[PDB]
């Protein structure tokens, strides 16, 4: 898939491409073998990439200098430069790791500089063989008669290494470089750079590395990412630094720092662990591209990587992610097919979408420029609805004036009114449940019959998991009524820890006496207070801080609050269960009707509660389609 | 802590040939290691980073692998390169080596060349008496002895030592030893020492009489 | 460039050793690492040191038993394992960890340690001369054994040396805290009993130096 109306070119044509190579003062233009580490980029109007030309050979640890490619017509026609060259000392000199911040019309570069070594930097004993270098390009824009002319000059590199501590809190130092891709200004003016770095265990961190004086003079933030977190890319985001690290062989790592980078808190509740680097999370990482960006008047964030289906480094279907740090949509693929296509930058532009990314056939990698026309199209779609739906929520006058506004903070899901056959749609269009003997009613359904119920898939999300947060606090808001009495204790509403619904983290059932089961944990079961046969009732489940809670028409149960997760291990749910388990397996029958599924990241206050349950007969989608 | 996993333990090649030894790492690592060990030298680097020839080693030796499996190849192998391999990676801490692979050279059938020695009239004056039996230069390995009093099959008190392939013929020598006590050894006349080998349709067997 | 290491080592259950590895050719700052080599158990990596710098990493698997030093004016590393065990018995390989990718290029010549409360003992040379019978003749092989003795090593030579090919010099056996060796040689007819054949036997740990010349059996 490239979007439909979507297209590209082979800009930095592997094999192909010429680059002004220079060596002992002469020039001449070589061909490249493969292009690499790409970051997209705009400077005052002039689109400029920069990428890796590794000129011989696509191995790591080869000749490389770093070319620079840059537009004046929004990528119809380029001219070509290289922006920093590496010390001809030998076969294998290389500066590595590019990585760009855009401040003015200054382009700030900064790259691992590498002499003789064969090994890979992150196995080197010292630092013998490394520098860290900061070259700046000045963009100029020029206009003779009709004609947009730019110029970048690039000036010789300065060597950062004066600015690296031998120890950092309790280890010492080896060697750092830049997260590669792109990174960031950050609101106060700070250059900002997540970096990876070494200890002498050969262990590798991130950290934030930061000028607060135009590149003159640099520091570490105190804090760091776990070990193992190696390739950051940040951007800002409500005055916090959110950082997102590639971690090999596991889920994705995303931390917070309100402190440039002096503690570092991981996103536990937003983005943290959502993406995997391949379907079983259990194959090499990538460079993804991490933007925060303005579109249709809407902040929000733009999230590319791999899926990774072919495993191993191969790194096939790019594909991008839109975020508003609450809903996760996957935009889709970016990619052509099953081929390899692993680094990826995003360029929004006024008001068009572009980006360069790897395309690798044999290890052999070009670079190609998109663009995203098909893309931003769904994007703009999607934040059209996001942008709606919020504005119907608030907009509800609520009960005894208005009272308090329906919150949407945290509204992450919704599931009323629109259903297909076989599928409860997410009002939000990220995330829809499977529903099986769900028969259609205003705003939900009515279910029916032994492995009736809907399926709302957290973990069961399997690659990427957009829910992961919910094992740390979640609300699930939901309107019922009962029926038919049950012949023991069917289930109503919960979050599941198995894929059978057999074991919960917290749910909600309803017995043969008229009563609520709530059922926090592996607690023994202890039912209170009463129902009545189709009236319709108000279900709250909270969960924060390991502690659980259930509210019905608003009003916590008896014995509610309880302690859900018992060592400190994180738990792991696998799906919410929606009126019914869904499966045919379980021996229930529960003969329901559930409408407006709400889901939020947080625990709900006492009053954003009680507005939910006065306000349960105005939030249905039902009118507004 | 990496865990190297060189299979099989023992592999075989034959004179001139080419063979591959593998190492098959639990987690990925940035390259592999190779040290050839022969018991009384020290550890002999052959590649380096995955496949750079270490200085000296002659280029029939070959490196090859990536991120989880890795491969040492001999293009085409000598006598001499009898001896056992180890892997290493120093990619993420701890550094860690192979299980090891022991290299055995393929050649032709050989008979051993037995001799048996008496006790040593000094051995004699003190308490004890050891009867020698060396079986020399044979080819395959397998091979066992037996000795044989008067006919009668001795059990206890049979020690035996076997040298390493040899690096140029590359054929196997063992050494037998039964040690008693003088009376033990005095009480009976005939002492052989048999050996069933592959060589041999009846065994390999060598005899003295004290009649001499 | 290249590695000293110290001399051999003897040792009762308990006590402490530091061995020492000191680089001639001397280079300027890098990384020496130690390996323990038993017999059953390939090769094991025990720790590096960082000579002029002084960081160490530790195989966790020795935490306890060593504690790595380095004088970097003179260049050397030291190991010292505490409270040993016949668990600690092993030939000590010391290397240089060259810094790209860590790999051993320059070895030493390893330091052999054994932890024994077994008293040293002088071992006990005797000639294995051929049975009275025939010697049939065409070549003839001559031994020599040598019996209980502690510790390894004993070193063994024909001629002092001069007799070199037909040697066949055994691994030698344990046997209640003492060894015993045994050595072939085989040399052609005419040469034996007219010429001397003699085995050299020493070692090192009794200060003991014997030499059994082999003489053909006499009468009984
Ligand atoms: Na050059």
């Amino acid at each position: 898939s490239l979007a439909p109306g979507s297209s590209r070119v082979e800009l930095f044509k592997r094999q192909s491409s010429k680059v002004p190579f220079e060596k002992d003062g002469k020039v001449t233009e070589r061909v490249v073998h493969s292009f690499r580490l790409p970051a997209l980029v705009n400077v005052d109007g002039v689109m400029v990439a920069i990428a890796d030309a590794r000129y011989e050979t696509s191995f790591d640890n080869s000749l490389i200098d770093t070319v620079a490619k840059y537009s004046v017509d929004d990528g119809e026609t380029w001219e070509t430069q290289i922006a920093i060259k590496n010390s001809r000392a030998s076969s294998v000199s290389r500066v590595v790791d590019p990585t760009v911040i855009v401040k003015g019309n200054k382009l700030y570069v900064l790259v691992g500089s590498y002499n003789s070594s064969r090994s890979y930097w992150t196995s080197h004993g010292d630092a013998r063989d490394w520098d860290i270098l900061l070259a700046v390009g000045e963009v100029t824009k020029s206009t003779a008669g009709g004609k947009i002319t730019a110029s970048i000059k690039w000036g010789s590199p300065v060597s950062l290494k004066e600015f690296f501590p031998a120890e950092m809190e309790g280890m010492h130092t080896n060697q750092f470089l830049g997260g590669a891709g792109v990174a960031i200004v950050a609101s106060n003016g700070n250059l900002v750079y997540p970096v990876q770095v070494t200890n002498k265990k050969k262990q590798v961190f991130s950290k934030i590395f930061y000028s607060e004086d135009e590149g003159k003079t640099w520091k570490f933030g105190k804090g760091r990412s776990a070990f193992g977190c190696s390739e950051p890319v940040a951007l800002e985001w409500e005055g916090k630094l959110i950082i997102n690290t590639r971690v090999d062989y596991r889920r994705r790592l995303v931390y917070e720092s309100s402190d440039m980078g002096n503690t570092w808190l991981e996103a536990v509740g937003t983005l943290s662990r959502v993406w995997g680097p391949s379907p079983k999370s259990n194959q090499p990482g990538s460079q993804s591209s991490f933007t925060a960006v303005t579109i249709e008047g809407m902040r929000v964030m733009l999230f590319t990587h791999p899926l990774n289906f072919k495993g191993r480094w191969l790194r096939d279907r790019l594909n991008l992610w839109l975020t508003d740090n609450q809903r996760i949509y996957n935009v889709g693929q970016v990619s052509i097919g099953d081929e390899n296509s692993a680094y990826s930058s995003v360029l929004y532009k006024d008001d068009k979408l572009y980006c360069l990314h790897e395309i690798n056939s044999n290890e052999v990698y070009s670079l190609v420029f998109a663009r995203l026309v098909g893309e931003l199209r769904i994007i703009k779609s999607v934040l059209q609805s996001w942008k709606n739906w919020d504005s119907h929520l608030s907009s509800i006058c609520t009960p005894a004036g208005c009272g308090p506004a329906v919150t949407t903070v945290g509204l992450v899901g919704f599931l009323s009114h629109s259903a297909t056959k076989t599928e409860w749609e997410d009002a939000y269009r990220c995330v829809n449940a499977s529903t099986a003997n769900a028969e259609r009613v205003p705003n939900g359904l009515k279910f029916a019959g032994v492995g009736g119920g809907a399926l709302w898939p957290v973990s069961q999300q399997g690659q990427n998991q957009r829910y992961h947060f919910a094992n740390h606090a979640f609300t699930l808001v939901a309107s019922v009524t009962i029926h038919e009495v049950p012949k023991g204790a069917s289930p109503l509403l919960g979050a599941s820890l198995d894929s059978s619904g057999g074991k919960k983290l917290l749910g909600l059932s309803y017995d043969k006496r008229h009563q609520w089961q709530p059922i926090y944990g592996s607690t023994p079961v202890t039912p209170t207070g009463s129902w009545e046969m189709g009236k319709r009732y108000h279900v709250v489940l909270t969960m924060a801080n390991k502690i659980g809670s259930v509210y019905i028409d608003g009003e916590p149960l008896e014995g509610s609050g309880q302690t859900v997760v018992p060592d400190e291990r994180t738990p792991d749910i696998s799906h919410f269960y929606v009126g019914g388990y869904k499966r045919s397996g379980m021996p229930t029958d529960s003969r329901v009707t559930v409408n407006n599924v709400l889901l939020y990241n947080r625990q709900l206050n006492a009053e954003e509660i009680r507005t939910l349950f006065l306000s349960q007969d105005l939030i249905g989608t039902e009118a507004h389609m | 802590d990496v865990l190297m996993t060189q299979t099989p333990t023992i592999m075989s090649a034959s004179i001139g040939e080419e063979i591959t030894l593998t190492c098959s790492a639990s987690s990925s690592v940035s390259h592999m290691h190779w040290y050839q060990h022969k018991s009384g030298t020290s550890p002999k680097l052959l590649i380096y980073i995955t496949s750079y020839l270490a200085s000296g080693v002659p280029s029939r030796f070959s490196g090859s692998g990536s991120g989880t499996f890795y491969s040492l190849t001999i293009s085409s192998v000598e006598a001499e390169d009898a001896a056992d391999y180890y892997c290493h990676q120093w990619s993420t801490f701890p550094s860690t080596f192979g299980s090891g692979t022991k290299l055995e050279i393929k050649r032709a059938d050989a008979a051993p060349t037995v001799s048996i020695f008496p006790p040593s009239s000094e051995q004699l004056t003190s308490g004890g008496a050891s009867v020698v039996c060396f079986l020399n230069n044979f080819y395959p390995k397998d091979i066992n002895v037996k000795w044989k009093i008067d006919g009668s099959e001795r059990q206890n008190g049979v020690l035996n030592s076997w040298t390493d392939q040899d690096s140029k013929d590359s054929t196997y020598s063992m050494s037998s030893t039964l040690t008693l006590t003088k009376d033990e050894y005095e009480r009976h006349n005939s002492y052989t020492c048999e050996a069933t080998h592959k060589t041999s349709t009846s065994p390999i067997v060598k005899s003295f009489n004290r009649n001499e | 460039v290249k590695l000293q290491q110290s001399g051999v080592e003897l040792v009762r259950p308990g006590t402490s050793v530091k061995m020492s590895c000191k680089a001639v050719g001397y280079f300027t700052y890098d990384w020496i690492g130690w390996v323990k080599q038993r017999p059953g158990h390939g090769l094991e990596w025990i720790g590096d040191i960082y000579l002029g710098g002084g960081y160490i990493n530790y195989n966790e698997k020795f935490k306890g038993k060593v504690i790595l030093t380095a004088d970097t004016s003179s260049s050397t590393a030291y190991m010292q394992l505490s409270s040993l065990t016949s668990e600690d018995s092993a030939i000590y390989y010391c290397a240089r960890g060259h810094y790209d990718g860590s790999y051993f290029d320059y070895w030493g010549q390893g330091t052999t340690l054994t932890v024994s409360s077994a008293k040293t003992t002088a071992p006990s040379v005797y000639p294995l001369a051929p049975v009275c019978g025939d010697t049939s003749g065409s070549s003839v092989t001559l031994g020599c054994l040598v019996k209980g003795y502690f510790p390894e090593p004993v070193t063994l030579t024909w001629n002092s040396g001069s007799l070199s090919s037909g040697v066949h010099t055994f691994p030698a056996v344990l046997q209640s805290d003492l060894y015993t060796l045994s050595s072939s040689v085989t040399v052609t007819s005419s040469t034996w009993p007219s010429q001397s054949i003699t085995c050299n036997v020493a070692h090192p740990a009794s200060s003991t130096k014997v030499d059994k010349k082999i003489e053909p059996r006499g009468p009984t």
